[PDB]
Formats: C-alpha cells, structure tokens, sequence
C-alpha cells in the first residue's frame, strides 16, 4: 500500500498557458491450478480449495472435441463440508454433495430471485427437483435407485440410476462416488486434545484428475 | 436400463455367426435372424441389415466375449428403437439412455448391471453410440420416422353469400 | 445462500481471467509464458526476420523494452 | 520452436495446420466420419479377427505400422529423460 | 359518410350489430366494424364495405369450423387461419375460399405440416421440428 | 478426376472458416458459404452441413496446409455428387472414379496432378472413407436419391 504524493500530483497539474486471509496458488505441471482461498464466515474462516485448468478455458474448443463432456470441466472447489462445486466448460454448473444429492444448472444463473435461473435438484433417494426462478417445473421422473445390503457386516449400498453408487457403513463412514469419477468419503478421524477424545468430522475427496 | 444379454441373440445363433468367416454369409445369416426381408424389396431393412454386418464384420476382432457380444448387439437394436420412437427430435434423451444402459454394463452390481465390459472396452461402447449414432442420427430419423412428407386432403366449408340487406321498404 | 454465491464467484473469475501479479508466479510454464511473452516475443521476432540486423539480440531487447507497454498494460 | 513456426508460417503465408482438410482417396472420400466410426467402431456383436482388419483399412494403413511391442516394455536410463516422453507420446 | 351504431334484425332471421352508413339514396349499408348473426348458428365479427365483409375479421360455423383472417368481397382471401371441427387448423394464404400456395397444417395431435396447397390437397407437407 | 483445389472454397472462405474457432459460428459460416438454409427447414442441408462441420472439425484435429483443405472439400462435394447422382446401387463405380481421383492428386506429374501431400495422410484416409461412408452409403442414398 503506498501514499499517493499530493504536492507531486498538485504540481503535475501545469496551467496550460493558451488481505485478512493470504491465498497460496500452487500449480501442477500436469496443468492442475490449486488455490487455498479463505472464506469467512458469515475470525474462524472456512479454508476454500480451488481447483482449475486456465489451458481449458482457452482451448475451450480443442477440447471439447478431445475429452468426454462428463470431464469438460473448467473448475471445481470444494468446500469444508463436501459440496464440490464443478464448473464445466460450456457455462453450466454442477454440484456434487457427500449425501449423494446432485445439483445442476445448465445456465448457471441465480436460484431464487426474490437471468433466470434453472436449477435441477436430484435427492439421494432420487427424487428430483426443478426449478426456474419462481416456477417450478413438475412432470420431473425421479430416478430408479435400488438398495443392496452386506449381510454379514451390514454396510448398505444404493446406486441410483445416474450411476451414483452411496456406501454406508455401520461406523458412520459414508462413501459416495458420483458419475463424473469424483469420491466424497465422509470417514472420521479421532482427535485427542491436550487427554480428552472428541469427535471430530473429517472427509476426502476423491478425483482422478483432482487434487 | 436393463441387461440385455442374449436378449435378441442366442448362443445358438451367435455361434452360426461366429461359424460365418466371409461378410456376405454373415449378413444372410443376420437377415435369416434379423427376420427381415430381401435388402433389395425394402431399403428399411437394407439399411438395418447393413447396420448390423457392420456390428458383425467389426467386432470380430480386437475381442468382445458372445456374451458382451450380444449385450452391445442388443445395445445398439434398443437405442435404435428408441430413437426411431418417436418422429420428434431426441438426440440427447437418448444419448443419456445408452450411456445410462453402458454403465449397466459396465458396472458389478447385480441384478441390475453386471461388469462385462473392461474401462478400456466401456470407454470405446461409449465411443460407438456417440459417433454415428446422434450424428447419422437425422438420416436413420428420415429413414425410420415414418417419412417427413405426409399428404392430406382437406374439405372445408366456404363462404355462402351472405343475405345482403333487402332493399328499404 | 454460500453456495450459490460461489457459483457466481465461479461464474465471474471464468469470465475474468486472474491476471494478478502473484497469481502470474504460479501459473504453469506453458500458461505462464503465453499470458506473459509470447505475443510480444512473436512480434519482435517477425520483426527481426523482416529486417534482419546485423545486431539480433540488441534489436530483439530494444524490441522488448521498446514495446513491453503494448503487452503489459493491455492485461 | 513453436515461435519459430509460427513466425515462418506468417512471413509465408502458410496457413496453421489444424483448421485444415488434407489428402484425397484411393477408394474415395473426405476426411472425418471415421474418427467418428474408428470411435464408433469398438462397440458391436462378436469374436476376435476383423476389429483390426477393420482397424487396419478402418484405422489407418500408416498406423498400421504396429511395431512388435517394442514402444514401453523398455528399460530406460534413470537420466534418460527423452527417452521417457517418446512412449507417454 | 356518417356512421351509425345499429341493431338491424333482418327479414330472413339475420341479426347484425356494428357500424353503417347511410349513401345518398337512403339505404343503410354495412361499413366498418360489424357483428353479424345468423338463424343456423354462422356468425361472423369484422371489418365490412360496401354491404359485404372485406378486410380482418373472425367466422365460426355451427359445425365449430372457425375462420380468422382478411376478407374480400365475402370470401376467403389472403392470410387467414381456418380451424376445423376437428381440431385441426391451417394457416396460410386464400384465394376465392381456395386454400392456394404456401401454407401451414397442423393436425389434431399438434404435430404442424409445411407445404404447398392446393385448394383440396396438399401432397408431400413437410414435419417442421421444434428444437 | 481433376485438381479439386480451390474449386467450392476458396482461400477467402477458408481464411472465414479458419476464424472461427467454435464449432457453432463454425457452422453457421460454412451454412453462409455453401449457399444452404436454414438447417430447421430441410433435413438434407441440414445432414451435408453436418458433414462438413465435423469434417473441418476432425481435420482441425489433425493438421495440414490449405490448399488441401480446399481439395478435400471440393473432393468430398464431388464425390457426394457422384453417389447421389443416380438413384441405383452405385457404391463400387464412386469406389474406382475416386480411386483414380487420388492419383491426380498424391503423384507429382502435372497438369494432371500436384504433389500436395503425403503417403500417411493418403492411407488415412483409405482407412476413414472405407471405415464410414460406404457403410452408411444407403443412409445418403435414401435421402438424395429419387
């Protein structure tokens, strides 16, 4: 932050005589672009990982013709509770929840306007919601979903019918694997306080091309 | 999305083709099977039959099992039906039903999908539908909706001279 | 409420792309090198191989520190 | 070397390569339709010999040139790295 | 010509209701915006001239055939759009009450038809696709 | 079978095509340049500026000089010409007439020929053109032949 010097501007002017949080970039030099961004809450900030491809979003077209449209992917963040936020290269926005719930937007616009936004919801259990603005749209088929369970150690599978598979285990340990290849294990890690042992929520994200 | 293994062909007739070496006696026995008519009676079925020596004369290398064999076949019949549907235009409903339907056979996880297909052969089925399937797309859709030049005959009732007004009296 | 609004920060930093000093210092060799030299470097050198001086390194700085406010203030 | 090309290109005029339709056939067509059907060609009904003779005259006579598997089974030096980026490509 | 605002019942069981204007020999002729009626359910709404219905105006029949569009001399001619009992409609050019040159049939399934006509038959209309 | 180059597009057009780096305002340049309407009117233009789009498409993928472009473009509209220019089965008759056509353009001896290309880029092509569209020769025959 500098001072602008006001008697040096003040003379320039001849009469004419007719930060709170510092983001670490890192980079990959596979072409993977990481940014540790900060958020606060509306000190204690929620940390923020960005993960991009500036080269995508040149070569838009070249791409787009190379790699499949599940993976024309211009940038993802993840939150500090899972909601992996992907966006794709075309302008539309997906979003992807550690419960197995998956949100779209084709043009990416505001949910709820107290442009207009169209927003599809798709819940765990395959129900799907639709909206664009303040109507929502109806006639939505909600997706085929079967469950299969372990029955020797109890861990419950379901896979709906856009290929999202959800492993729950009888530990608490949720394990969602969406179509796109991303994996939201919600696991937990122990902490011990210096003793006492507390439960402390934890989790990983999983990509093939991700961080 | 279902699996649709020896849903249309048999291992009957899977080996009969497999026994076929040259292409023009593999697409007899596709049409002896195929149950269509004579290629040159109706061009349908030219076309049909053409489509499925060509899934015959291609596949018979780099190696699809009879079983992923007619889990692909049948791929290939029920996405054709499903685009032939209807005469409006569904490009996109469909590509999501393939790779809906690829996934189911591509997947380990019964009853519902079994893992025929490797990542490297679930990646190329993927690549089939996509690249003639939705871009050929509006010639099978010419072809198989029934046409897009439909006739009519219209009857409609006309003007009848209207009752002017009768002369002041 | 956050997530939608991180959307539109998505939304904005694709339409926008970070051409911040610190954030330059990251950038890929490739992506760091075309947002930074490589239009200017190209011009010099087409100049260069249309007049051809006998000085190629001193006319190819000149060229640099000659138009480098046409490369970096553009951004 | 890139740069270098692109600047030969320009003073020659000689147009990038990429948006660019090539050379015609000796059984007869254009350019593309099998990079959609040699994508298209992997999925389909049965056994194992007429993929590559259909990935011979379907995919191309000059990648045809399939070397008996000498590409990556390959011991390379551990400062070798050139030798590293011609079997990634 | 003065207008006048009418209620004319006619002999033969017509009722119209617009506007009229008297010419020089006394008799009260249909001009402009008029509404005519008649015993076996034809009505019509629209522009008139010189006693007969010429320019925009809308038809309906006791079948349900309704007609909307420009006339001329009491007859369909130019852009109208008919629509019959059916539920089917046409869109496109008149001539004389004949369904002439380039038109538009859409058919009780909404599915809509593009073509030439030809007064009574329409051969080879082209499915128009919505995408 | 003659020297296709610069016969439908010029350097002009291609100059045109070559702006455009989408695939959409790719297309609608190509529909400007091939004199086509609108491709929601009549499915047939719609097919042949499909072809053509993907074929600039995948031909970008590659990479060439020019005037090959505009040979294989003026090539690929002839040969279009020639399948659909009778309506019986005439796949074998296309095969041979540009089976000679290659020759006036992959041997140097002018004015019959050019050597404008290379023998891998030939050999790909035996391999796409037999790949695709003798197989879907019947799809194209339905549509533009009486």
């Amino acid at each position: 932050p500098e001072v602008i010097n006001s008697e040096l501007e003040a003379m320039m002017n001849i009469p004419s005589a007719m930060p709170t949080f510092q983001n670490l970039n890192v980079s990959c030099p596979s072409g993977l672009l990481l940014t540790f961004i900060g958020q606060e809450s509306t000190p204690t900030r929620n940390l923020m990982i960005r993960q991009s491809y500036p080269q995508r979003l040149k070569h838009y077209e070249f791409y787009k013709a190379v790699m499949p449209p599940l993976e024309q992917e211009a940038s993802r963040v993840v939150t500090s509770q899972g909601t992996v936020i992907k966006y794709m290269l075309d302008g539309s926005t997906q979003i992807l929840f550690a419960d197995g719930a998956v949100s779209s937007s084709p043009d990416s616009g505001p949910v709820y306007t107290s442009h207009i936004g169209t927003w599809f919801t798709t819940t765990p259990d395959g129900r799907r919601i639709g909206t664009k603005g303040l109507e929502k749209i109806e006639d939505l088929k909600p997706y085929l979903f079967f469950q299969a369970t372990d029955p020797i150690n109890g861990t419950v599978m379901t896979t709906r019918e856009d290929k999202v598979i959800i492993v729950e285990k009888k530990d608490g340990t949720r394990v969602v694997d969406h179509a796109d290849g991303t994996r939201i294990t919600t696991f937990y890690q122990v902490y011990e306080d210096h003793t006492v042992t507390r439960q402390v929520k934890c989790m990983r994200i999983e990509s093939s091309h991700y961080a | 999305p279902r699996i649709c293994m020896w849903k249309y062909l048999d291992i009957h007739s899977m080996h009969r083709l497999e026994k076929a070496a040259t292409v023009e006696k593999m697409r007899e026995v596709l049409a002896e099977l195929l149950e269509l008519g004579f290629p040159e009676q109706s061009l349908r079925d030219a076309i049909i039959l053409d489509l499925f020596s060509h899934a015959l004369i291609f596949c018979r290398q780099q190696g699809f099992s009879p079983e992923q064999t007619s889990a692909a076949c049948a791929m290939l019949q029920d996405l054709h039906k499903a685009c032939v549907a209807t005469p409006l235009g569904n490009v996109e409903e469909c590509y999501r039903y393939f790779t809906s339907v690829l996934f189911c056979h591509g997947i380990r996880r019964p009853p519902f999908s079994i893992d025929l297909f490797k990542e490297e052969q679930l990646l190329a089925l993927a690549d089939y539908v996509v690249n003639t399937y939705f871009r050929h797309f509006k010639l099978y859709k010419y072809v198989f909706t029934p046409q897009v030049r439909l006739d009519l005959s219209l009857t409609y009732t006309g003007l009848q001279p209207l009752t002017l007004w009768p002369e002041e009296k | 409420d956050s997530v939608e609004r991180i959307v539109e920060n998505e939304k904005i930093n694709a339409e926008k792309s970070s051409k911040q000093k610190v954030d330059l210092q990251s950038l890929p060799t490739r992506a760091y090198l075309d947002q930074t030299v490589v239009p200017i470097l190209l011009q010099g050198l087409a100049v260069l191989a249309k007049e051809r001086p006998p000085n190629p390194i001193e006319f190819l700085a000149s060229y640099l520190l000659k138009n480098k406010a046409q490369f970096e203030d553009r951004n | 070397h890139c740069m270098v090309e692109q600047v030969v290109a320009t003073e020659e005029d000689l147009i990038p390569p990429s948006l660019v339709e090539p050379a015609p056939r000796a059984d007869g067509l254009d350019y593309r339709i099998a990079a959609h059907i040699v994508s298209i060609l992997p999925s389909l009904c049965l056994s194992e010999k007429e993929k590559k003779n259909l990935r011979e005259i379907f995919l191309t006579e000059g990648e045809s040139e399939s070397k008996a598997l000498p590409k990556g089974p390959l011991l390379l030096n551990y400062h070798d790295a050139h030798a590293h980026k011609k079997y990634a490509l | 010509s003065e207008v006048y605002k009418i209620k004319f019942i006619f002999p033969n069981g017509d009722t119209y209701d617009g506007d009229c204007t008297r010419t020089t020999s006394g008799i009260c002729e249909r001009n402009g915006t008029g509404t005519h009626t008649t015993p076996n359910g034809i009505v019509y709404t629209g522009s008139w001239k010189d006693d007969k219905m010429n320019g925009f105006g809308r038809l309906e029949h006791f079948s349900g055939a309704v007609y909307e569009g420009q006339f001329k001399d009491n007859m369909f001619h130019g852009l109208g759009t008919y629509t019959f009992p059916t539920g089917a409609k046409y869109t496109g050019n008149f001539n004389e009450n004949r369904v002439e040159g380039e038109g538009e049939y859409t058919d009780t399934q909404g599915l809509q038809w593009c073509g030439n006509f030809h007064f009574t038959a329409a051969p080879g209309l082209k499915l128009k696709l919505y995408m």
